[PDB]
């Protein structure tokens, strides 16, 4: 996907800033105002509110945490008894 | 200032507008009111908060500073690209 | 060491008695026992060793966590020789301020911005991908 | 190895040999009425119970002479 | 009755932080009879008298102090007093010069200051040195990082939990192998 | 022979080690065909249909 977008916005914004500088026949630059504008709708915030939604998606983290091992735990039960069952027994009945 | 706390306060807009406080309060709501800004502040103690809004004329530092954040976040973009695609990529595939 | 050898010497027990003071780090039961010790000519030794454990005990003394005032130094610190404010102007290069002692850069620190932990938690992801999913 | 206990069960048969069956009817005075009982709570039973075996072991009966003087 | 050994010292050199477990979940007539003696000083610890329990270890003390070199327990007898200070630091924040100094067994102004800040050094502990009018007072402040920097507190959690399960996703990924291995 | 076992062992060396990235692209590609016959088996079963007995 980052090479989607890479692809996308590398190749688009070359030729943008060549038609900046080196641009006449009016391009419509009524437009860029809203662009440079909507791109400035995002100035880094600071992710000081958002604190407590990195703890809402990391507690759900923690959830998949808990189904992964404890799951998992519950899949390791079949192959944990068969691989002693079925060794011992086929090998004390091997001969 | 785009970034770099765009909070504000009301020392700027009474030293630029050489209005009492009394009145800054009908200021910005004569600006809400007129529907070139929906800036909504949340304040305690007098501040300044803004929110989207247009030139509508001309900028040539925004036009160099978009330049300059806009390559920005395309090299760090792509430097995320590379960092992640690049072991991702031999790992996964 | 503890050997039952003699066991009943002062000398023998000196050294476990002051480093368990060491432990306690109660300054004035050994500066109150300096004129304990015998005729033994080792005292000018103790004194070296209270001269190599004067940075550390002043040094802890001086932590200055949210701030000390000077009455409590004045008593605590040693005589009226001004050596350790001046040593210590020099070493710890603090400010002195009206007869009191401040402390800056004390729980000052700027919480982080979030991005690092997050681009580190992504390479984690990664490496999550990477375990779960090798053999496949 | 597994062969290491044995002089550790020999010092058993020596703290074992120190009293013998002492403890186990002396401290079974009190075991009599812990027998059945979880252990989990008689940790913090027996911890405020030695705590006040001292002084003050029930001091319900003072707070009502407390209640004028204090 | 070999694990007495290892619980015994284990114990011995937990009841160091201030905080003992005592044998809770384990039910063997051997720990306890090894435990016998060392139960009522074990117990001691956490009350915290010097005079009296000074006396009370060399009284009917045997054989945990005829272990050998008496390091550890010559290291307790004034760790009494540090672990007692730590209770403190569980305790309120305002420290009195007769209540609390007396309840210490410890009535003077310079070693009160002196050795609860010898407790202050020591890094386990959170308080806040001020001297407005001659009291220390201390902000205590042991407030678990719910709601503060979670994220830095439990990151370290979820990758090294995630670790330990995940090699026990490989124990229980290469078991199988050596099932399947001969058939 | 004593010594000749050495590297004439190493040619059954690379040939037991090359099967290592061939059953991982056994074992990480007939899974994909797995879940691609899956899938196809599984869209057979539509919902329109008649309802017997």
């Amino acid at each position: 996907h980052g090479l989607k977008g890479l692809n996308s916005k590398l190749l688009d914004i070359r030729s943008y800033l060549e038609k900046v500088a080196t641009g006449k026949l009016p391009i419509n630059h009524q437009i860029i105002y809203q662009l440079q504008d909507v791109f400035n709708l995002l100035p880094d915030v600071s992710l000081q509110e958002f604190v407590k939604a990195f703890y809402l998606k990391t507690n759900d983290q923690m959830v998949v945490v808990y189904l992964a091992s404890l799951i998992r735990s519950v899949v390791a039960l079949h192959n944990l008894i068969n691989n002693k069952i079925a060794n011992r027994d086929a090998e004390k009945k091997e001969g | 200032r785009p970034a770099n706390h765009r909070q504000l306060t009301f020392e700027e807009i009474a030293k630029s507008a050489k209005i009492t406080v009394n009145e800054v309060e009908l200021l910005v709501m004569k600006a809400l009111s007129v529907g070139l800004v929906k800036g909504s502040i949340d304040e305690v103690d007098k501040r300044v908060h803004m929110t989207w809004v247009q030139p509508r004329v001309l900028d040539l530092q925004q036009i160099k500073g978009m330049k300059d954040r806009l390559e920005f976040w395309c090299t760090d973009v792509k430097s995320m690209e590379m960092l992640v695609e690049h072991q991702a990529h031999d790992i996964l595939t | 060491l503890p050997a039952k050898d003699i066991q009943t010497n002062v000398y023998i027990k000196h050294p476990v008695s002051l480093e368990q003071y060491l432990m306690e780090g109660s300054y004035n039961k050994v500066f109150l026992a300096k004129g304990n010790i015998p005729a033994e000519s080792y005292t000018f030794f103790i004194d070296i060793l209270l001269d190599t454990i004067r940075d550390e005990i002043a040094g802890c003394i001086e932590k200055a966590y949210e701030k000390i005032l000077f009455t409590e130094a004045t008593r605590i610190l040693f005589f009226n020789t001004p050596k350790k404010m001046t040593d210590y102007a020099k070493k710890r290069g603090w400010v002195l301020g009206p007869n009191n002692y401040y402390s800056f850069a004390s729980q000052q620190q700027k919480p982080e911005d979030t991005t690092i932990p997050s681009t580190e938690l992504a390479k984690q992801v990664i490496e999550y991908a990477r375990q779960l999913e090798m053999i496949v | 190895m597994s062969e290491k206990k044995q002089p550790v069960d020999l010092g058993l048969l020596e703290e074992d040999d120190e009293f013998e069956e002492f403890p186990a009817e002396d401290w079974a005075g009190l075991d009599e009425d812990e027998d059945a009982h979880v252990w989990e709570d008689n940790w913090d039973d027996d911890n405020v119970e030695d705590d006040f075996s001292n002084q003050l072991r029930a001091e319900l009966e003072k707070h009502g002479y407390k209640m004028e003087t204090s | 009755g070999f694990k007495q050994t290892v619980h015994k010292l284990l114990i011995v050199v937990e009841l160091l932080l201030g905080e003992i477990p005592d044998r809770l979940q384990f039910r063997q007539p051997s720990l306890k009879r090894s435990l016998m003696p060392y139960f009522l000083l074990t117990q001691a610890v956490r009350t915290g008298n010097l005079a009296k329990f000074n006396q009370v270890l060399d009284q009917f003390g045997e054989k945990f102090q005829a272990d050998g070199t008496y390091t550890l327990i010559i290291r307790l007898r004034h760790n009494v007093i540090k672990t007692g200070v730590r209770m403190i630091s569980l305790s309120y924040s305002r420290i009195s010069l007769a209540d609390i100094a007396q309840k210490l067994q410890l009535d003077s102004p310079e070693d009160a200051e002196f050795i609860v800040a010898k407790a202050i050094r020591d890094g386990v502990i959170e308080a806040s040195i001020n001297h407005e009018k001659g009291y220390v007072q201390s902000k205590e402040m042991i407030d678990i990082y719910s709601t503060r920097e979670p994220q830095l507190a439990f990151h370290q959690r979820i990758s090294f939990c995630l670790d330990i399960h995940n090699m026990s996703v490989k124990a229980m990924r290469f078991p199988p192998k050596s099932y399947n291995k001969d058939l | 022979d004593l010594y000749s076992r050495y590297k004439k062992l190493q040619q059954e060396l690379e040939f037991l080690e090359v099967q290592e990235e061939y059953i991982k692209d056994e074992q990480k590609n007939l899974k994909k065909e797995f879940l691609h016959a899956q899938e196809e088996v599984k869209r057979i079963q539509s919902i329109p249909l008649v309802i017997g007995q």
